[PDB]
RNA sequence: UGAAAUUCUUGGAUUUAUUGAAGACUAACUACUGCGAAAGCAUUUGCCAAGGACGUUUUCAUUAAUCAAGAACGAAAGUUAGGGGAUCGAAGAUGAUCAGAUACCGUCGUAGUCUUAACCAUAAACUAUGCCGACUAGGGAUCGGGUGGUGUUUUUAAUGACCCACUCGGCACCUUACGAGAAAUCAAAGUCUUUGGGUUCUGGGGGGAGUAUGGUCGCAAGGCUGAAACUUAAAGGAAUUGAC
């Protein structure tokens, strides 16, 4: 009987600056040997917490943040960026009969070249007169409202960093663009970016990582 | 919101009641000899045009104007004291009008003795469903539809409420009253058509 | 020191709520001591717990489970019963879980379960000593464990498309065995 | 301190999982099934069992050190049933009476956007 | 699974985490809504060619309606050759044979399910209602187009979104019966003993029988056309009442 527990070692995992308050946690692996390193099991190991922890406020508990440990020193793990995602509790309350539901989605590459792709969402709204029941949309409307939004998305991205892209997305500033963008063709509500997800990534350097941390 | 706790209880209640639990509520202003503390608007109604006293229990000071809401049908212009279920009734008592109701903004003075209400200068009337097609109880189709076996007391032949003293009207009401008063117990409809008549229904 | 669950009201469940809001949250911040408001903000209900003045962790659950079941579309004095006993569970699921049927045959289905003035939905909730919601395509059921399975395997038959005549025979049996 | 771990909750008909992990998910700290603390085939699925399941694992987190859960629950999902069942409802309440502190809680049960064939036949099969 | 067995597993199954490949499918939104001759059609963007309705003080001037022969298209299954082969799965090989609600269940899996090039020509292929034209009838909901308004909002105009009135065309609904019908019921199933607007197809009591035989089409499975001898007093539709 071995009690693996015995043989455990904690660490602690720190969230870059970006983020308002970054003790996320704690993580546990086998104490290291000469035979293998721990090192080697701690990269990569993705962890998941929700926004409205790292932000300290509660209007942000709708939204997910994926970090990947990438660095270690000190009995810190030290962790960039990695993807974004909604509660699948949230979704499933947008979602309402009567109304047209529109999707667009955009691939593109960052100034520091990261190749990503991001999902937006949105639903059409009544005027505050209306009196028939079901605001529904032309299909020529939403041609036209996916045109521009994928314009205003291809500009955000070629924003200076992977990390000015994030704060970004924090104040939620690109959804209130689209908002008036979009206001000559339809009314429009619950804007939002739905997803981030990272397709591929540049040859690791350490000089921009601890940029992020002191 | 606001937090509902153990000790607050009792005033939430009090609020879901209408009673300004707060004083001063739409406030807007033989020496003193009487003066009356309350926190309902009915009293306080009477009170004011009267040229009674009414004290400001939260604050101390004489109330002489205040702005609340009552009921005016916008058929016949006539003003009508708010109910204390905090809806209107659905017929008019003085036209007969139905659903005309509609509950309006209100100031009164003690200086005056008058009453005003305060309209909306850009008003949009919305006329759904006012008209629609409705049986006639002579029809040829209605007297095949009655059937063979007279008046069946089960799903009776239901006839649509249009009439304010309609003997199928009477029922209702009390009927209501004692369905609440069996579930409140236990525990421890709607006349017209709406304004989506006219949409069929699968 | 501090935990709260918050939980979501759908909209066509939403003005059932406002004319029962007098009726469900004395229950719950006398009888549990749980405080609660609701946050019209977000359409939701938020249940909070204040260490000082509570008996034991399972106020909590009970809570939000009431107020779950409410929001599926049972009886306010149905759902009441999750505050007092302790052993009842909700199963739910859909027609297309059992057979794929798209048309007139999916209408047809749901009919079959209510039958005329509701009858055949009135039997089954007697024979089991259940609770039963038809929402569209989904069915919710709310009970002890054994009896939610008496009752599962009785309205499958039905969508299966076994006529209602055979079925009530069944129920015959199932409610002598409980007696034994 | 409160050092959260994570907790998953499978459950399906015929047998339910409790299951706990570091915060990373990549280590487990305890598992145990209700087949586990049952003597027959036909109980395994019963709330009974996964009432035991739970209070034996919130015993070995006391002991380890974790004071602290989150809660992810799951159903089978894909071309079967979406939501959990009440083999699932009974583990919860286990452990909110268990003195841990839990977290936010999240339903991570698969849905597909559209499928592959459903096993049964054309005549339906009883679920 | 009602209960269980075959099966998988301390070389680590089931469960957890990070990645990758293949083939199929297009949830929620999704409705008494849309398009097409019918079968049928639902992720984004681009190209190609077609179509109905509406607007019109444009053009031609009877060029039209229905239709034997003849021709194009025609779900699923099925046939021949190449590609592909995730899932599910006629046949086949296996586990249990106990138990009356759960009495039909578990595992593996060939052809097939997808696609390219050729065949086949059936379905409760259903609104169980042939096409064209006129009249008898009214209301407000919805989809597409147009006109008007000192109307609301976006903004200081135009446009867009919304509101009110009117009109042409469409999928439906509610009301009404001079009428029709055996009745159920019907805006056509009305304008029929007060019997005639134009035109195509089909039936003549129930079986034998969609059988036999001839012809013709198909690689085949089969499709289209299609009897008589003999036998029998009913077979059938709609709606009432209610035994043990
Ligand atoms: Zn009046």
């Amino acid at each position: 009987v071995v009690d693996p527990f015995t043989r455990k070692e904690w660490f602690d995992i720190k969230a870059p600056s970006t983020f308002e308050n970054r003790n996320v946690g704690k993580t546990l692996v086998n104490k290291s040997t000469g035979l293998k390193s721990a090192s080697d099991a701690l990269k990569g190991r993705v962890v998941e917490v929700c926004l409205a922890d790292l932000q300290g406020s509660e209007d942000h508990s709708f939204r997910k943040i994926k970090l990947r440990v990438d660095e270690v020193q000190g009995k810190n793990l030290l962790t960039n960026f990695h993807g974004m995602d909604f509660t699948t509790d949230k979704l499933r309350s947008m979602v309402r009969k009567w109304q047209t539901l529109i999707e667009a989605n955009v691939t593109v590459k960052t100034s520091d070249d990261y190749v990503l792709r991001i999902f937006a969402i949105a639903f059409t709204r009544k005027q505050a007169n209306q009196v028939k029941r079901h605001s529904y949309a032309q299909s020529s409307h939403i041609r036209a409202i996916r045109k521009v939004i994928s314009e205003i998305l291809t500009k955000e991205v070629q924003g200076s960093t992977l990390a000015q892209l994030t704060s970004k997305l924090i104040p939620e500033v690109i959804n209130k663009e689209i908002e008036n963008a979009t206001k000559d063709i339809f009314p429009l509500q619950n804007i939002h970016v739905r997803k981030v997800k990272l397709l591929k990534q540049p040859k690791f350097d350490v000089g921009a990582l601890m940029a992020l941390h002191g | 919101g606001d937090w509902i706790t153990p000790e607050n209880l009792t005033e939430a209640i009090i609020k879901d009641s209408g009673e300004d639990t707060t004083g001063s509520l739409g406030v807007e202003a033989p020496e003193n000899q009487v003066a009356l503390a309350t926190g309902d608007f009915a009293v306080q109604n009477v009170a004011l045009q009267m040229n009674l006293n009414l004290m400001n229990f939260m604050s101390g000071l004489k109330i002489k104007r205040i702005r609340n809401y009552m009921l005016r049908c916008h058929a016949c212009f006539k003003i009508f004291p708010l109910p204390k279920d905090g809806k209107p009734k659905h017929f008019c008592a003085s036209c007969g009008g139905q659903g005309t109701l509609l509950r309006c903004a209100v100031s009164v003075d003690s200086r005056t003795g008058n009453v005003t209400p305060h309209l909306k200068s850009n008003f949009q009337w919305n006329n759904r469903g006012n008209r629609y097609s409705v049986a006639s109880p002579l029809s040829k189709n209605s007297q095949k539809r009655y059937g063979k076996k007279g008046h069946v007391h089960s799903k009776p032949q239901e006839n649509v409420i249009l009439r304010e003293d309609q003997k199928e009207y009477e029922k209702v009401i009390k009927q209501e009253e004692w369905t609440r008063r069996h579930n409140e117990k236990i525990l421890n409809v709607r006349i017209g058509k709406g304004r989506y008549v006219n949409s069929s229904k699968r | 020191k501090f935990e709260s669950r918050k939980i979501m009201v759908p909209p066509h469940r939403m003005t059932p709520l406002r004319n029962s809001w007098t009726k469900i949250y004395p229950p719950l911040v006398e009888h549990l001591k749980l405080q609660v408001r609701m946050n019209l903000k977000t359409k939701s209900v938020e249940l909070r717990t204040n260490p000082k003045f509570t008996t034991d962790p399972g106020a909590l659950q009970k809570g939000a489970d009431f107020i779950k079941a409410f929001t599926l579309g049972f009886d306010l004095d149905d759902s009441i019963a999750l505050l007092r006993l302790d052993d009842l569970y909700i199963e739910t699921f859909e027609v297309k879980d059992v057979k794929t049927l798209t048309g007139d045959h999916l209408s047809r289905a749901i009919g079959r379960i209510a039958g005329k003035d509701g009858k055949t939905k009135f039997a089954i909730e007697n024979a089991t000593r259940t609770r039963i919601v038809l929402a569209d395509s989904k069915i919710h059921i709310l009970g002890g464990f054994t009896h939610i399975r008496m009752a599962r395997e009785s309205v499958v038959s039905l969508i299966l498309g076994s006529p209602p005549g055979k079925v009530y025979g069944n129920l015959r049996t199932v409610a002598s065995r409980l007696k034994e | 301190s409160q050092v959260f771990g994570v907790a998953r909750i499978y459950a399906s008909f015929n047998d339910t999982f409790v299951h706990v992990t570091d915060l990373s998910g990549k280590e487990t700290i305890a598992r145990v099934t209700g087949g586990m603390k049952v003597k027959a085939d036909r109980d395994e699925s019963s709330p009974y069992a996964a009432m035991l399941a739970a209070q034996d694992v919130a015993a070995k987190c006391k002991e380890v050190g974790i004071t602290a859960v989150h809660v992810k629950i799951r159903a089978t999902g894909g071309t079967r049933t979406k939501t959990p069942g009440p083999g699932g409802q009974a583990a919860l309440r286990a452990l909110a009476r268990s003195g841990l502190r839990i977290g936010r809680i999240e339903d991570v049960t698969p849905v597909p956007s559209d499928s592959t064939r459903k096993k049964g036949g054309r005549r339906g099969r009883r679920l």
